[PDB]
């Protein structure tokens, strides 16, 4: 889990033909701006306690049937 | 290599200068501005005849031209049994010329550095990173035990520590025993991990003008001027070549045969 | 050293400690919920 | 050249093949059609890697290409310590093949000839006239003891006797002790008076396809076929190169170091 703090940049979100403008932040309307993804390069170093044999496998896939009441 | 036992009473042999001149080749490296100022298409032949007056057989003296120090520093290829490099002095290139000397006045055992896959460190004082190309911009990011970076982020090349920019040759010396992430323009640069084995005896560098600024050793406490680092004041290139020709015996005396067994791929001009 | 090493820092009969150092290209995306 | 005294009980040294490969180099000469049929942009690299499997360090084996026998015959320069020339067999170019083999398998001591000014004669059987260039056309007019042509007119060059026409390399062997007037196209080819000193032990010629037709001696009574003149059958060039690589040990065994001291400074590769 990589955590990011935020600093608003020069572009300002505003609803055209409306009385809301010069407002800083990033709305949830179209955050992606049509981009297929936001790419950031990272590097991580960690120490993990793992079984000695490199043949064991933790379950990865799932079969989820939660929120039956929902 | 075997022990050599010699008696201090042994008689001196006759001068071997004539024999070595007869059985060896001399390479002279000069800047193109020398040819420009001389302005003669037969000056090679004239210098060859003068060297013949000095003793060298016709055709044993090879004249090689380089545009400038920066261009010459891109993988210099020294061919003859004896190499003399007439290096013009520039106050703005004191390091660069020094670097060039450090590359041609010493023997280097070099291996490739594929920095994209490995993080490299310098094990001892002899180890350096020699980068050569058209444009060598080398940024360094020292790493820690977790290989993450000190004062630098491995991912962000902007935060890296700048050690070279737009260089044709650069010798990089970082702190030993520390792994560094390296960012170099591999398209226009090749970086090699090199160990200096010792002096290269068959290469002499004559600095044309200026003062003593050469430092072929990274150690700040030593700036040794070997006999192969000459320096002559000048105003005309014809005088420079005349003094090179006249004192050729002195120049060769300061030089010795290479004596190293190589494994690389370079042509040579030999008799 | 390497950009993608797999180092060992301890090992036993059934368990071990693996030090993984890796470069990654985190490609993420936003999801917007619209209720009208 | 001092006498060497040896005992018939001295223990054999170990194989020098490994150190010889590590300290020598191999130049393989092939025709253009070889690379044309191979049709690969890195066959040199894979051949070098195979040679490394055979022992030679990387960058030691050199690959030189020539258009054909005739073009290669114009002043061939052999660089490496060991040279192997793959010569394709053409039934119509037997004498040209023999002349190339004679030139590169033997050591020659040559001097210039001024055919315009002085008459020339061949002292002994080891003396020949080697003419090479873009096009060599040599006509000969033997003279008598009164320097008058025999069956030819000194003034009229049409009466001369034609011994070469449009050749790129030709070895002329005329009757010894007779002075000849030579008409040579000096504007397109140079003729040199040469003496055969001995064999060139660092040059092997592999005749690709054909039969044994090489004759490196002007004597009609000798067709030596020395151990440095190999012959192989072929259908594909890749098989030829694989045979050369696999048996490079035998090929080098058939060759010895040049051992001749040269008074001319030329370009070579030497590791
Ligand atoms: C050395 O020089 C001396 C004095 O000229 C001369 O007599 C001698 O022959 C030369 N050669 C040798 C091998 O001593
Ligand atoms: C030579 O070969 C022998 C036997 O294979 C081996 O013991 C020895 O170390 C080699 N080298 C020398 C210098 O004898
Ligand atoms: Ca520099
Ligand atoms: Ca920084
Ligand atoms: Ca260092
Ligand atoms: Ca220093
Ligand atoms: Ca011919
Ligand atoms: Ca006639
Ligand atoms: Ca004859
Ligand atoms: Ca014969």
């Amino acid at each position: 889990r990589f955590r990011f703090r935020l600093t608003v940049e020069e572009p300002s979100f505003s609803i055209t033909r409306t009385r809301v403008s010069r407002l800083y932040g990033l709305p949830a309307a179209n955050p992606n701006n049509g981009k297929e993804y936001y790419e950031v390069a990272g590097r991580f170093s960690l120490i993990s306690l793992v079984p000695s044999n490199d043949d064991y496998q933790t379950p990865i896939t799932n079969s989820v049937t939660v929120r039956q009441d929902l | 290599n075997l022990p050599i036992t010699g008696s201090m009473d042994t008689a001196y042999a006759n001068s071997t200068q004539e024999e070595t001149f007869l059985t060896s080749t001399l390479c002279l490296y000069y800047p193109t501005e020398a040819a420009t100022e001389i302005n003669d298409n037969s000056w090679k032949d004239t210098l060859s005849q003068l060297f013949l007056t000095k003793g060298w057989p016709t055709g044993s003296v090879y004249f090689k031209e380089y545009t400038d120090i920066a261009s010459f520093s891109v993988d210099p290829q020294l061919y003859c049994d004896y190499n003399v490099v007439l290096m013009k002095y520039d106050a703005t290139l004191q390091l660069d010329m020094s670097e060039l000397a450090d590359l041609i006045l010493n023997e280097w055992l070099c291996n490739p550095m594929d920095i994209t896959l490995y993080y490299y460190q310098q094990t001892d004082e002899a180890n350096k990173w020699i980068s050569m190309g058209s444009s060598c911009t080398i940024k360094v990011c020292p790493l820690n035990t977790q290989t993450l970076g000190i004062g630098c982020l491995t991912t962000d090349t902007a935060t890296f520590e700048e050690v070279a920019t737009a260089e044709k040759l650069v010798i990089t010396d970082v702190v030993d025993g520390v792994n560094h992430k390296l960012d170099v323009t591999t398209a226009t640069c090749t970086i090699r991990n090199c160990k200096k084995l010792g002096p290269r005896e068959n290469v002499a560098v004559i600095q044309v003008g200026g003062s003593d600024v050469l430092d072929i050793t990274a150690d700040p406490t030593t700036a040794p001027q070997t006999e192969r680092m000459m320096r002559i004041n000048w105003k005309k290139w014809w005088q420079v070549f005349y003094t090179v020709v006249d004192y050729v015996n002195q120049i060769i005396q300061a030089m010795s045969k290479r004596s190293r067994s190589l494994n690389s791929a370079a042509f040579y001009y030999r008799i | 050293a390497q950009a993608n090493e797999d180092i060992v820092v301890s090992k036993t009969s059934l368990w071990k400690e693996m030090q993984y150092n890796r470069d990654i290209t985190i490609r993420f995306k936003f999801a917007s919920s619209i209720v009208k």
